């Protein structure tokens, strides 16, 4: 006799993720060496941890900048990787693909103003359960922020932590959802001497424990 | 490797499934991993 | 953290700056060997078609990935659903020989036939962009996984399988207009 | 350190106000002996040696996303550009110093890449080249950027008239700003030397 | 209970070359013994090294011979398995079936002339990136090239070198590509002395690192 | 290298005579018995018919490559398409038995049948030329692998198994007209 | 041997399989070994 094998309902369809390889048709191909070719990436994360991409504010610009020596609100941001401050970012190019995350982001600010331009500012992360953000530098010092000046070093990098009621988030925003599920990124000025034309730009990069999971294919097609 | 999940080998010689590279390196990772961290200057916490 | 943004020397501030702690990650779904390994649509058929990467859809997951590195490599599987024999020929093929039976030929056998293919181009790695004309906008002809050619064609998935990716490219996300967020309806149970 | 001095060759480079050496891709070539050459490659040392370009002049009504863009190799008048006639294949990295000279009181800032494969970006792209190798110039810190990169390409070694593998590309990030004791618009110059230069395959003399 | 097995679509049907084997029927047949019968070949390159096969130039000879004795090009042929001159060769016989191929191939040229006939000739290999090929042997010697006169070693073999940009190059020729991919062979007498109607017949192997690779059927059936 | 050519010795020159360097070769794929082990189309049927690969097409890769040895040797496999049964009598047999259920007889299974066959000849290899007669132009009858018979018989496909080739002959190429090269279409992407 | 890539064994035996050979060699392999590379006379390089 031979074996005796019970065909399954239900199983052997075609799942375009499955776990499986097909039957192979033409043998002992081998291929051109690519030894050492650089500029390999093996993790899309290790890529957006090493390079900060802009943010996008009004009119497409890359940074913010005032013209006041006044302390003010100079940018509000959604944190949510959908926000259109993070549109043309590319932890938001990469977000788009996966339902969900947990885990840092980090904000950068360069300073560009001239040597004789000095400027304050303040960055503080707002958490959901207040109507409306803080304008002032005052109201929102009782957040989690940080204050810093200008000098020889123009960069300032700020972590933007990961503070919720569940372990995940979701990366898309949903149509019922009126104020930001993750809170707010505020960004002020707390005062500049002579810095008017002076800029701040702004970008962002994956934190070390940044992650995204279960990958998805949204865009319309 | 990649999105397979059989618990058992497979049926075919490797020379049949998939092409054989020949030799005559994660950038991303080192770069990422180089990182610096910390602050700068003076910490009075 | 604060630095010398020029040098543009990568920095990376964790929450404890401030007294938090930096958690835990597992990455294995940002793995690029695991992310490019699933199926997806290839759309634009003819009965004789050339396989070429670059009709993967640039929005869709695969493709816009694909799109956001310079150079790849990778070995193929391909679902095709066809009338009649399914005929494939390896990169460097004269067109004519789709017509012959000594090329990996399948017969059909309901509803698809599924196959595994090897990398066959004459360059060590493809390109996505090619700065240049090979002849003596497009991408020179010898890029392509071959061709294969039935009497018709009506579907066909591509699986990009053991993949390497190099020198990142944009990558991008909806344009946003809302002023704050980009919002969509996001699957929630009945009633 | 701020001042660093590069030598390529017998043609030297120093700057008192550079942010460093910005490596892309790698530290080291891929090797430049492969089975396409059949080893009948050679370098050449007389090559590797700075040529100059001016690339535009940054003025402050140029705004954010200005972009210029050098693809290369270039018209080249001396050693390397002989070498690109007379030898049907050729492979090179490139060391290049981008240089915008105005005074601290300017203010602003340049981007500085080297990107493979060039194909013209859109303006939503362009708001991450940072992807590619690069520096930032920006007048209250430096006036110099410095960038090293290996050949690459899908092939070994190749034919620049046909192809260009790398584009150096620079793009305003935030206007030029002017004070009474500020320049009034900065030239942006670059002295690029090509590196471990192979050719392969020499050719016919025209006449 | 039995095995429960996926029965799974896609699978299963036949395929050309596939690496299984059929289910037998008719069992122990022994053969009659061909023990060490003479003259086999267990790989075609063995072949197409061993046994140089004939060029064809102008009115289908396999030789070139020129009647004056100034310097001249005698003939120019693109380095392709698909060039005309090669058409009648066992190695472009052999190299139809393949896609692709990297390597040596290597060059004869035997004398034929009389013993009161005497000449100096030149081989020279002009890579892709000319318009057209040199006329003269002052042109060409800035090629890859190598001289001899006849003597009383009536042969003279040179190898045509694998130098391109891609590590393997196609076999077929496309109906866009103008001038050669690959480049071209001149041949040229730099001189003779009385050696009118004297010939040099050409013929070609492969080299020691020749390889054919990716098997196709291309022929008209 | 220089040497005496009528001696007809083999020689192999290399790159190295002017400072080349010769490079590492694979050659599997001109492998004999790898190049001849794939299926070909035998063409000319009948319900009646005696397998013989001097049927398969004279520039097929298997038929041509088959008509460039003077021997050869191997067994067999062969996908037939049939209506009936199929039945399979060895070189020899009377060609009445095809008509019996004693002989290896195939049951129609949809859709064709694949089956694989030894050598049976009496010869201790084959010929594709034989110059003479077999009687007391043509190949004596008793080349052949035996012969199958069907109520129908659409379609036949051979394959070789280790296979083996003695004593090459002339394989030719495309004649070329054009005084420099046979060009053809050889496939490449789309638009 | 040949174009044949099952890790696994035949179900077969191959007295089955395939006819038996019985007994009572590349030519062209020791053909082409022995042919002359290099040079002849006196190299001046």
């Amino acid at each position: 006799g031979i074996v005796p094998v019970a065909c399954s309902d239900g199983y052997g369809g075609l799942v375009t993720t499955d776990p499986k390889t097909a039957d192979p048709v033409y043998g002992m191909v081998y291929n051109p060496p690519r030894t050492n070719y650089p500029g390999r990436f093996t993790n899309l994360l290790d890529v957006a941890e090493a390079c900060p991409t802009f943010l996008c504010f009004d009119e497409g610009k890359p940074y913010v900048v005032t013209r006041t020596d006044e302390q003010r609100l100079l940018a509000k941001f959604d944190v949510s990787l959908a926000a259109k401050h993070m549109s043309n970012t590319y932890l938001s190019g990469i977000a788009q693909y996966y339902a969900q995350y947990s885990g840092t982001i980090n904000l950068h600010f360069m300073f560009t103003g001239s040597t004789d331009s000095k400027a304050r500012y303040m960055v503080a992360y707002v958490p959901p359960g207040v109507e409306t953000p803080p304008d002032t530098p005052e109201k929102a010092a009782h957040c989690i922020h940080a204050e810093w000046d200008t000098g020889l070093n123009s960069k300032f990098t700020f972590s933007i932590p990961y503070v919720s009621a569940a372990d995940y988030a979701y990366t898309a925003s949903d149509v019922a959802e009126t104020t930001n599920v993750q809170g707010w990124v505020c960004i002020y000025q707390i005062t500049h001497g002579k810095a008017e034309q002076d800029t701040l730009v702004v970008s962002v990069s994956a934190g070390k424990d940044f992650e995204l999971r279960l990958p998805i294919d949204p865009r319309s097609q | 490797s990649g999105n397979t999940g059989s618990i058992i080998n497979n049926y075919y010689m490797q020379q049949y499934q998939n092409s054989m590279d020949t030799q005559l390196n994660d950038w991303f990772s080192k770069l990422a991993s180089s990182a610096f961290s910390g602050l700068f200057g003076a910490l009075l916490a | 953290t604060t630095t010398t943004g020029e040098s543009a020397d990568p920095v990376t501030t964790t929450v404890e700056n401030y007294g938090g702690e930096t958690q835990v990650q597992r990455r294995q779904h940002t793995d690029v060997t695991f992310i490019m390994d699933r199926f997806v649509k290839i759309q634009n058929l003819n009965p004789t078609h050339v396989i070429d990467l670059m009709q993967t859809h640039q929005h869709g997951l695969v493709g816009a990935l694909l799109r956001a590195a310079t150079y790849y490599f990778s070995d193929l599987e391909i679902v095709v659903r066809h009338d009649g024999n399914l005929t494939w020929v390896p990169n460097g093929a004269p067109e004519a020989a789709l017509s012959n039976t000594g090329n990996p030929t399948a017969y059909l056998k309901a509803p698809f036939t599924r196959l595994a293919l090897p990398y066959t181009a004459p360059h060590r790695v493809l390109a996505t962009v090619y700065n240049g004309t090979s002849k003596y906008a497009q991408l020179p002809a010898s890029f392509n996984f071959g061709a294969i050619q039935a009497t018709t064609i009506h579907e066909l998935l591509v699986r990009m399988k053991r993949a390497e990716l190099y020198c990142p490219r944009p990558l991008l996300a909806v344009e946003v207009s809302s002023q704050d967020r980009h919002k969509q309806k996001i699957i929630a149970p009945a009633k | 350190d701020r001042i660093l001095t590069t030598r390529n060759g017998h043609t030297t480079s120093t700057t008192q106000s550079s942010v460093g050496v910005t490596y892309g891709y790698s530290t080291q070539e891929d090797h430049v002996s492969g089975p396409n050459t059949s080893g009948l490659e050679t370098r050449v040392v007389q090559a590797e040696r700075f040529f100059k370009k001016h690339l535009f002049d940054w003025t402050p009504d140029k705004a954010f996303g200005h972009l210029e863009k050098l693809e290369l190799p270039t018209d080249h008048k001396g050693v390397y550009g002989h070498l690109v006639d007379s030898f049907a294949y050729m492979r090179n990295g490139w060391d290049v110093e981008v240089s915008a000279v105005g005074n601290q009181f300017n203010g602003g800032c340049l981007l500085v890449a080297m990107v493979p494969e060039w194909k013209e970006f859109t303006p939503r792209e362009k708001y991450q080249l940072t992807l590619f190798p690069h520096q930032f110039i920006s007048p209250r810190t430096n006036m110099t950027a410095h960038i090293v990169v290996p050949y690459l390409g899908v092939n070994r070694y190749d034919q620049y008239k046909k192809h260009k593998p790398w584009t150096l590309v620079v793009m305003v990030v935030s206007p030029l700003t002017t004070n009474t004791v500020s320049a009034g618009q900065i030239k942006v110059y670059a002295n690029i030397a090509p590196t471990h230069v192979h050719v392969a395959g020499e050719l016919p003399s025209k006449e």
